[PDB]
């Protein structure tokens, strides 16, 4: 029940399958310029009024 | 390609990042970087093929639109000043724009997306050239003008880029794009600590080029481009599998190796002025980057994987071409952690 | 960020200031110099390997201009980084002289007269 | 500042936003690219006469010039990418992935 | 033994090997000089010796 | 102010030819009449379809030769400065250049059209 | 991802579902069994049009040396899994 | 925006509820906002009505999160009478945990949400006590 | 009794386009042994002219 | 205050990018880059920049023809889309058109900073200099300064402009 089962669900398994979501959300992109630059466009709209509002 | 004309353009890239390296005037700044990239441009075309073309299409729009940014920024900079020397910007707007422009040059998260994509489309030299030699020229400019950055932004995407080239090279088995992931991380924790002190980038900048190129000359060593095709490496050369291994155990980070020292250096240097949380979530972070470089070490050289009937044909050639420098980047790239304090001389 | 770039009197590519020859030089048996050999002969021997010769003995000509590479360039690469912290120092101690109102000299006192905590462990 | 700055400003943000918001077309953006490069070259030219600074009224020139190169360079991958599929659509160019 | 040219034959490239060892031999004999000269100026500068 | 002035007058002149021509003959507009010309036939394809260019390359090039002139007309007030030497050597290596660009493309095969 | 793993209930229902649009065919008459010369008194040429409206709708050539074959629904429905590949 | 962040800060832990949780909210509502633009620009709704309905789940829940977690926060800090305390923090934190998985419907994602969100809260908390810097300024 | 050694169904494990495969991208096919994609059959029509009659 | 000519001329500058930055087909995105680029002349010619608007509009023209060229080489389709012709397209440019109006609005009714900082107006004839000497153009001494002041310039110019004839040969070549 605790050695292996709980004291590996807490911090390694759960590390594993955190790591493993965000890797999985993170590298699957369509390749598609447009959804690039798009992210981009947000991304300046962002930088100009969250931080160079701020000074 | 010509080998005159492909010298002429290698020389043409050198002499647009020495341009941008020697400027004190924003136009010459500007005009070196359009010059590298014009040269820049055939040379990750030299072998033609739709994804070399298609790579080269987003490379040069994603340069093209950092140099707008960046001419903008000056603009705006000798419009509230009439200044053109690069020694500090006198408007945040400007300052915001030249930053902007700078990350998305380097790659820098989220300005990331062309790394992976353009270091795959390309081959093996123009993968090395593009991650090693493309670095420079930004990275001087913002060395330059590190007293003006706004720390918020410059560390958000800093951290950014770290989060993400682990991330990214967790899902890869390409080792090309597995090496772009690597290249953000560096680049992250590169610019996590310019604010603070220049020499550090600096310092990081020689290891992480020192060891990419020795990674890069052992993968055009071993004409291999995915991981199992590197997992043949030890049926045929062991030697290059094992200086492998130990190169990605440097790239790791791990002590006693030499990729441990900028880190180190980096971390202390943000303690200095007060930086605790930072630096921590930066090393937990590049954990991610140790394991995919373990899962590559694993494949290649700790392991024996099953290899093919053919290999014995190619047991009796040599090598027609040999890398003079490789041997060198290896040495430099795990044996040198003891000569730290030579750092001082770089300021 | 940039600590000693603009320091006056500062030419730009010398890397070696004539005020760098008021300091002793490193001696040839430092043992900074013994350790760039021994990367030098490192490299040599990974050379050898690489190329799929006998490791210890094939190229010696080549080992021996290895090492000899290695120490060369360690030896003015000592010579700067020493002038460099030398420099660092001198500055810090010329800051120090000139501003003796953020350095002052207080009165230390002895621990009889000094009242610690005392923290019993049980 | 005078109003015709802000004009030109907003023609350069208008032409940014148009280069970072993709449509089928290549060519499309290979416009938004020049339209940029024409902002810049308008707001330079009335800062430096607005000062009357002499010598960067050849600065405006270099920058068409290396516009000019930015142009060809964009039109030869134009070129490839059109003789690769027939079509100069961006959405063909996704063979990589991140 | 070996059938076809063998850029490395029973001999070795004399010039080669004789441009190596005289690329080492003039680089220790410079730093000798070079260390020489360094403590001689030293000494000088300070009123050592 | 004067050649806003003459520039209204030209385009307002043909304006109003445009107008004269369109309003004041008889029209019998039928679709056989406004149908497109190919001389005898409909056409079997469309108008828009792609044109292939055979000289693409040498367009490319008038961009680049185009900005030649615009860094070679300055030339008769540079011709006024004091030191003639720098600037009659600056100008010939501007043409020079311009002339060995030119060899490059030709013996390259850069001007021949595509076949 | 793609197309869900189809199956053989839902090609019955767009075969169905498309000889019930060809006009010269009842509604209500019409079986997975019914025989078209027979059953539905279709001619040869009629067939010929069916087989075309099967193309359309399963996106794929039929050759004409099985077209012949096919005589009745089922027959198109078997030969459509055979050549999908589909079991169930 | 920082100000928000202000806006936020400059009430008092222990004092006006209601307040402190609007500003929560807006918090709250602007990184979903956010959120909902990348996940949009980088992955096609497939239509506009879509995108419409991914923008509002994500703001919603974001918006939520912040409500309960300024409520709970607030209403702990009033009554425990123990302003400047982790704890309070912690247990908003929680809060909005079981939020987020009551909305997602997933008793795992609503335990790890809690622990994860209250430790982080109990940090912040700290942080804010004792003086912590996320983007130091460069003193040296 | 040897020391284990990979085979091939778990040298399989990294023959694939990606890594921790998912749904939407196991029709993701991995890129050609050499980086040539083979050409596609996209013919560029030629411009049909009526020359005459008139 | 006099005759605003120069806000009208940057209004339409701004039209004109409005109207290639929705992205119509490219012969009409042309279109408007040419009329950007003549209102950009007459701009520049009204602060006495004579040479620099005239060349850039030379420049601009011999750009867009080629870009005619190669539009009707590879980026035709069977109908090419107008302003009017689609939703998305519409859409931008109407969205633009009301930007630009809003940004002036808020502009000259008030004073705001909308992006960097503020400006109430008054016209461009305030910020002038009334100078009074001289049998030249400034403009153009400048400008011929090039030759004996920019030798650097001159150089890394045609250096480029050699490189880049050498760049796009080699892209065109395939294989
Ligand atoms: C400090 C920072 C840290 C280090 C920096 C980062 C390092 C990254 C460097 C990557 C370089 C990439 C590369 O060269 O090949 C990759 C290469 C891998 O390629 P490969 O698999 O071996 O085979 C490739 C073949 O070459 C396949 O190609 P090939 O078959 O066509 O072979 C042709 C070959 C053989 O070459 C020949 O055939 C020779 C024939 C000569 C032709 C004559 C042409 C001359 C006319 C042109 C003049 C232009 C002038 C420009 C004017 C500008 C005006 C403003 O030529 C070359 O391979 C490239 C030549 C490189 C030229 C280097 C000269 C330096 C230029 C300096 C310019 C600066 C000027 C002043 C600037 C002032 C400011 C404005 O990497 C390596 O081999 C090892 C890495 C070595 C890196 C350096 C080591 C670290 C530093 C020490
Ligand atoms: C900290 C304080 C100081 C510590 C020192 C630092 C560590 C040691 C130094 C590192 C660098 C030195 C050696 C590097 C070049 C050698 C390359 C090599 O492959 O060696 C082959 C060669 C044997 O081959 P062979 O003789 O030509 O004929 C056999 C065939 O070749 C048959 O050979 P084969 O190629 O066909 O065999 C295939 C084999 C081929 O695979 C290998 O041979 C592995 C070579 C990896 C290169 C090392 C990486 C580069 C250096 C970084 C070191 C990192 C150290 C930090 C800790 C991390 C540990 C990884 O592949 C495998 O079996 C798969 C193995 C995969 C398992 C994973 C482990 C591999 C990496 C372990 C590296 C550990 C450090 C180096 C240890 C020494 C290695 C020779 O080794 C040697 O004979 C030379 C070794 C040293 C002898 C010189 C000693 C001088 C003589 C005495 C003078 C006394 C001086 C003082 C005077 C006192 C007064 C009397
Ligand atoms: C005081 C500060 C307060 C906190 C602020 C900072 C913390 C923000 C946390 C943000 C968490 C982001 C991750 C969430 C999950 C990922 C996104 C997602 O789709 O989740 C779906 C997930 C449901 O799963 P599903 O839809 O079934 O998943 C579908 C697939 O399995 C898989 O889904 P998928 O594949 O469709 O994923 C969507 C897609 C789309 O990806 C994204 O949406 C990424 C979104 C990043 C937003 C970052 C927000 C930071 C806000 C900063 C401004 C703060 C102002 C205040 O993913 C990708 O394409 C790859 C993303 C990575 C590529 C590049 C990413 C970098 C882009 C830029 C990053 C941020 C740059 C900032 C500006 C930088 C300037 C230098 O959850 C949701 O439905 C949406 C709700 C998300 C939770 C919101 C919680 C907010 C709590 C706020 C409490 C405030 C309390 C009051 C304080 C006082
Ligand atoms: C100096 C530096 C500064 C530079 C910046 C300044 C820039 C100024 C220039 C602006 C002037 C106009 C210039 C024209 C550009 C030409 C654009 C173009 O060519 O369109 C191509 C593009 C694609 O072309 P296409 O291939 O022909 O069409 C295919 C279909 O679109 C796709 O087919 P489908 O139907 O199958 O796809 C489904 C559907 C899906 O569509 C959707 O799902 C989007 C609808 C989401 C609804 C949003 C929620 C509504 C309420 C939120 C309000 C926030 C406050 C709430 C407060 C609390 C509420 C109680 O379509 C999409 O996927 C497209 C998504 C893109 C939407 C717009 C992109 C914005 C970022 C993405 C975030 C989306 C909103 C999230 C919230 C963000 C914060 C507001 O067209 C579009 O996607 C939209 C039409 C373009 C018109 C709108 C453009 C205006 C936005 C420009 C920047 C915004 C303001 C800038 C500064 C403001 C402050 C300073
Ligand atoms: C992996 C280890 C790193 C390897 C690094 C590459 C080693 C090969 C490089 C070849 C050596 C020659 C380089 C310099 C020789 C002459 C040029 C000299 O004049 O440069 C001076 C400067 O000297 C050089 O910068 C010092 C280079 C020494 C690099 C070694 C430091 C490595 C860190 C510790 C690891 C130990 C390495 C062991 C050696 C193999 C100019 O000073 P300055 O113009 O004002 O500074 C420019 C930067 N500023 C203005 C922003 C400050
Ligand atoms: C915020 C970000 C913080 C970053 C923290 C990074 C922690 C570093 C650990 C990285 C673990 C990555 C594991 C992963 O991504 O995948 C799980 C992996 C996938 O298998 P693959 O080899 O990639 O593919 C095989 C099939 N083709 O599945 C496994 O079986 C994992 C097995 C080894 C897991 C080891 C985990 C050990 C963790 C120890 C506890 C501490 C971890 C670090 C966090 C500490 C807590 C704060
Ligand atoms: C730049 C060079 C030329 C400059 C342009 C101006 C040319 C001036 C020439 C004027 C000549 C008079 C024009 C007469 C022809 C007008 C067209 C015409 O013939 O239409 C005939 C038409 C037939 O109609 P129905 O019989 O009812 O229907 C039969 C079919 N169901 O009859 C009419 O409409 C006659 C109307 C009177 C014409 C007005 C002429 C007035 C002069 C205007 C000249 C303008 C100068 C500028
Ligand atoms: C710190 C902030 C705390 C955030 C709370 C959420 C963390 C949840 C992680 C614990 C694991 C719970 C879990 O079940 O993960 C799944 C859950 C998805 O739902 P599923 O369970 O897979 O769907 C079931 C049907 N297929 O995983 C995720 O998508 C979230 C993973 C990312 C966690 C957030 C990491 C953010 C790091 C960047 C911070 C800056
Ligand atoms: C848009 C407007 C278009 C209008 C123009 C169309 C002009 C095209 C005309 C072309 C005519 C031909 O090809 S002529 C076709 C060639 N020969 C024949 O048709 C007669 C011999 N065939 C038989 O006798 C069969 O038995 C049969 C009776 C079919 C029974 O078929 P099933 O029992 O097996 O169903």
């Amino acid at each position: 029940l605790l050695d292996l089962i709980w004291l590996e669900t807490i911090l390694p398994k759960t590390t594993s399958f955190i790591q493993m979501k965000m890797s999985i959300m993170v590298s699957n992109q369509k390749g598609l310029i447009k959804l690039y630059f798009l992210s981009f466009l947000i991304t300046i709209m962002i930088s100009m009024t969250l931080f160079n509002y701020h000074e | 390609m010509n080998p005159i004309i492909y010298t002429t353009l290698i020389m043409t890239v050198m002499s647009g990042t020495m341009l941008v390296m020697i400027s004190s005037h924003w136009l010459l700044i500007w005009i070196g970087f359009e010059m590298n990239l014009l040269a820049m441009i055939p040379v990750l075309m030299k072998n033609f093929n739709p994804r070399a073309t298609e790579a080269a299409t987003k490379y040069f729009l994603t340069q093209a639109t950092a140099s707008m940014m960046l001419m903008m920024a000056i603009i705006i900079n000798l419009l509230y000043s009439g200044q053109w020397t690069i020694t500090k910007m006198f408007n945040p707007v400007a300052m915001t724009m030249m930053t902007m422009a700078l990350a998305m040059k380097l790659g820098l998260s989220p300005f990331h997306f062309w790394v992976p994509e353009v270091t795959q489309g390309i081959s093996l030299q123009a993968g090395l050239l593009l991650l090693t030699w493309q670095k420079l020229a930004p990275l001087s400019v913002l060395c330059q003008i590190s007293q003006s950055i706004n720390p918020n932004l410059m560390l958000t995407m800093a951290m950014l880029s770290i989060l993400i080239g682990g991330w990214g090279g967790l899902n890869q088995t390409q080792l090309r794009k597995i090496m772009a992931y690597s290249s953000i991380a560096h680049m992250g924790w590169m610019t996590a600590v310019l604010p603070y002190n220049t020499t550090m980038t600096i310092l990081n900048l020689l290891i992480y080029i020192t060891m990419t190129l020795a990674m890069f000359m052992l993968l055009i060593h071993s004409s291999a481009t995915t991981t199992l095709s590197l997992s043949h490496t030890w049926n045929k050369m062991p030697v290059i599998t094992s200086l492998m291994m130990v190169t990605l155990l440097s790239m790791g980070g791990l002590p006693p190796l030499s990729g441990f020292m900028p880190k180190w250096m980096i971390i202390q240097e943000m303690t200095k002025n007060e930086s605790i949380i930072m630096p921590t979530l930066m090393a937990m972070t590049a954990l991610l980057n140790l394991y995919f470089y373990m899962r590559l070490a694993y494949s290649s050289s700790l392991t024996m994987f099953p290899s093919t009937n053919n290999m014995k044909m190619k047991w009796q050639f040599e090598h027609t071409k040999q890398m003079k420098l490789l041997p060198t980047m290896i040495v430099l790239s795990t044996l040198v952690l003891p000569m730290t304090p030579a750092l001082s001389s770089l300021n | 960020m940039t600590m000693m770039s603009g320091r006056p009197g500062r030419v730009p590519l010398q890397f070696l200031p004539n005020e760098a020859r008021s300091l002793p030089p490193p001696k040839l048996t430092d043992p900074r110099l013994v350790y760039m050999g021994f990367l030098g002969y490192c490299s040599g021997l990974i050379d050898n390997a690489i190329r799929r010769r006998p490791v210890v003995s094939a190229g010696l000509h080549r080992q021996l201009l290895y090492v000899t590479s290695f120490v060369f360039f360690g030896y003015y690469l000592l010579k700067r980084q020493d002038y460099m912290y030398a420099l660092r120092d001198h500055d810090m101690f010329a800051y120090v002289k000139s501003h003796p109102e953020d350095f002052p000299e207080k009165d230390k006192k002895t621990y009889g007269e000094i009242l610690e905590e005392f923290h019993p462990v049980r | 500042m005078p109003l015709v700055y802000m004009n030109i400003i907003m023609a350069f943000a208008i032409a940014l936003a148009g280069l970072l918001m993709y449509r089928s077309h290549l060519m499309s953006s290979l416009l938004c690219l020049e339209g940029m490069m024409l902002s810049l070259f308008i707001m330079s030219t009335l800062i430096i006469l607005n000062t009357h600074f002499t010598l960067a009224n050849m600065m405006p020139i270099i920058l068409l010039v290396f516009a000019a190169c930015e142009a060809a360079l964009g039109l030869s991958l134009l070129v490839m990418v059109s003789n690769t599929y027939g079509t100069d659509y961006v959405q063909n160019l996704n063979l990589l992935q991140c | 033994k070996f059938y076809i040219r063998e850029p490395p034959h029973g001999s070795p490239d004399w010039l080669k090997v004789g441009l190596t060892l005289g690329t080492s031999v003039f680089l220790w004999i410079y730093l000798i000089k070079q260390h020489k000269e360094d403590v001689l100026e030293y000494k000088r500068r300070n009123g050592l010796e | 102010m004067n050649i806003m002035l003459t520039l209204l007058t030209n385009v307002t002149l043909a304006s109003l030819l445009v107008l004269i021509a369109f309003w004041l003959p008889q029209l019998n507009a039928y679709s056989e009449k406004t149908s497109p010309y190919e001389c005898g036939f409909d056409p079997m394809g469309s108008a828009r379809l792609p044109f292939s260019m055979k000289f693409f390359l040498v367009a490319i090039t008038f961009l680049l030769f185009d900005l030649e002139i615009a860094l070679l007309l300055p030339l008769p007030w540079a011709s006024q400065t004091n030191n003639l030497k720098t600037m009659l050597t600056m100008a010939l290596f501007l043409l020079i250049l311009l002339a060995a660009s030119l060899a490059y493309e030709w013996t390259q095969k850069g001007l021949e059209w595509a076949e | 991802s793609d197309a869900p793993p189809l199956t053989l209930e839902a090609i019955k229902d767009r075969v169905l579902y498309v000889l019930k649009l060809y006009d010269k065919i009842d509604p209500e008459k019409l079986s997975v069994n019914s025989h078209f010369m027979k059953d539905l008194g279709l001619d040869s040429l009629d067939q010929v049009e069916i087989i075309m409206a099967m193309e359309d709708e399963f996106g794929f050539e039929i050759p004409d040396i099985d077209a012949e074959k096919l005589m009745c629904p089922q027959e198109i429905v078997d030969y459509i899994a055979d050549k999908k590949d589909v079991y169930e | 925006a920082k100000t928000l962040l202000h806006k936020y800060s400059d009430i008092p832990e222990g004092t006006e509820c209601h307040r402190k949780a609007y500003a929560s909210t807006s918090i709250g509502g602007a990184t979903g906002l956010i959120v909902s633009a990348y996940s949009i620009a980088l992955k096609p709704p497939a239509s506009f009505l879509e995108g419409v309905a991914r923008t509002g789940r994500y703001t919603f829940t974001s918006a939520a999160i912040g409500a309960i977690f300024g409520l709970t926060s607030c209403i702990s800090a009033q009554v425990r009478e123990k302003p400047d305390d982790p704890l309070n923090y912690f247990i908003g934190g929680c809060a909005g945990g079981l939020t987020l998985g009551a909305r997602t419907r997933s008793y795992g994602i609503g335990a790890a949400a809690c622990a994860y969100m209250g430790l982080t809260a109990a940090l912040v908390k700290m942080g804010q006590l004792e003086g912590w810097q996320v983007f130091a300024e460069p003193k040296v | 009794a040897r020391q284990w050694q990979p085979d091939v169904e778990w040298a399989e494990q990294f023959g694939g386009a990606v890594m921790y495969p998912t749904k939407e991208t196991a029709h993701w096919k991995p890129p050609p042994w050499n980086d040539v994609d083979p050409p596609k059959d996209t013919l560029v029509s030629n411009l049909t002219l009526n020359f005459g009659p008139q | 205050m006099t005759m605003y000519i120069a806000f009208i001329l940057s209004t339409i500058f701004v039209i004109g990018f409005v109207g290639f930055s929705s992205k119509p087909s490219p012969i009409y995105g042309g279109l408007g880059l040419i009329v950007s680029g003549g209102v950009g002349c007459g701009i520049v010619l009204n602060f006495g920049g004579s040479f620099l608007g005239l060349m850039v509009f030379l420049i601009y023209l011999g750009g867009m023809l080629v870009v005619f060229g190669y539009t009707t080489a590879m980026a035709t389709e069977m109908y090419p889309e107008v302003w009017v012709s689609n939703k998305t397209v519409f859409g931008a440019f109407v969205s633009g058109l009301m930007m630009e109006f809003c940004m002036v609005y808020y502009a000259l009714k008030e004073e705001e900073v909308e992006i960097i900082f503020k400006f109430n107006g008054l016209g461009d004839w305030v910020i002038y200099d009334t100078g009074d000497s001289g049998f030249f153009s400034e403009e153009a001494m400048g400008i011929a300064a090039l030759y004996s002041y920019g030798t650097w310039l001159v150089i890394v110019t045609g250096w480029s402009l050699l490189i880049g004839v050498v760049v796009i040969m080699e892209i065109t070549r395939g294989n």
